[PDB]
């Protein structure tokens, strides 16, 4: 299952 | 001069937080990180002593720089024509908590307890100093692998802590609370507690619980890994849909799941070395 970072700012 | 006080190394990464380089302070060979932020990308500005106008991020880091803590230390900063440059302490060796969880999978509860405890102390420190981080997540936590100490980074989405409603937000949506998703309103401490519930689930299950708005507001926490009933309870309490139903920081740290935490050095020797 795809674990991913998520953007912010 | 900035290029004569520091030897600049390779790019560590870039993103909404700017561009960050590895570096070394020439005087004492202290390892540093050198963060560049473009002036055109700075939404919130502040003023410090003598009213010099700086990014809010610099204001917030100065307020929490007081001494030693689980927050990254701002050593210096410089203004350039189109940017600010921030000199930050750099642990070595280091890995951020996102990569750590990617490589290890779901963490043993003893290890998640130690990490989560240190994040709680760090966030309490920020709040004591008048600073709301607004972007607590595993990506924004560095692990000093030799000392077993966790450090909060990337205050560029933060704000001065206040007791009235916030109606702006630029942190990570999958860690933001359902009252932000539904009403574009939240209060500081209860929104922080929600993101800490997301983080604790992330630690004990190997990934965050929610990816979509409908999941954030839906109010169901399915556990994909074996997690003790005490830890499930603390997580579900932090993820209460109604903000006033969430625990305070004191109630989190007094929770039965949180007792008998390892020391940082024990954590390094048992789990990191
Ligand atoms: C890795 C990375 O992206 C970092 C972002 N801020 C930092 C501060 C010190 C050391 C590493 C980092």
């Amino acid at each position: 299952r795809k674990r991913r970072r998520h953007p912010s700012g | 001069p900035l290029e004569s006080q520091y030897q600049v190394g390779p790019l560590l990464g870039s993103g909404g937080f700017g561009s960050v380089y590895s570096g070394i302070r020439v005087s004492d060979n202290l390892p540093v990180a050198i963060k560049h932020v473009e002036k055109d990308r700075i939404s919130d500005w502040g003023e410090l002593p003598n009213g010099t106008r700086v990014p809010m991020e610099v204001v917030l880091l100065k307020k929490v720089s007081s001494g030693f803590s689980g927050v990254i230390r701002l050593l210096d900063w410089f203004e350039r024509p189109d940017s600010f440059v921030l000199i930050l302490e750099r642990p070595e060796p280091v890995q951020d908590l996102f990569d750590f969880i990617t490589e290890r999978g779901a963490l043993q509860e003893e290890l998640a307890r130690s990490f989560f405890w240190q994040v709680l102390e760090a966030v309490r420190h920020c709040h004591n100093c008048g600073v709301l981080h607004r972007d607590i997540k595993d990506e924004n936590i560095l692990i000093d692998l030799n000392r077993g100490e966790l450090k909060l980074i990337d205050f560029g989405s933060g704000a001065l802590l206040k007791d009235t409603v916030y109606t702006d937000f630029d942190g990570t949506r999958v860690y933001s609370p359902p009252e932000w998703i539904r009403y574009h309103r939240y209060h500081g401490r209860s929104a922080a507690v929600w993101s800490l519930g997301i983080l604790l689930y992330d630690m004990v299950c190997g990934d965050i619980p929610f990816e979509h708005d409908e999941e954030i507001i839906g109010g169901q926490v399915f556990f994909r890994q074996r997690v003790s009933s005490e830890c499930q309870h603390l997580i579900r309490w932090c993820l209460a849909l109604r903000p006033s139903d969430r625990p305070t920081f004191e109630e989190i740290q007094n929770h039965p799941w949180m007792q008998d935490v390892l020391l940082p050095q024990e954590t390094a020797e048992i789990h990191l070395h």
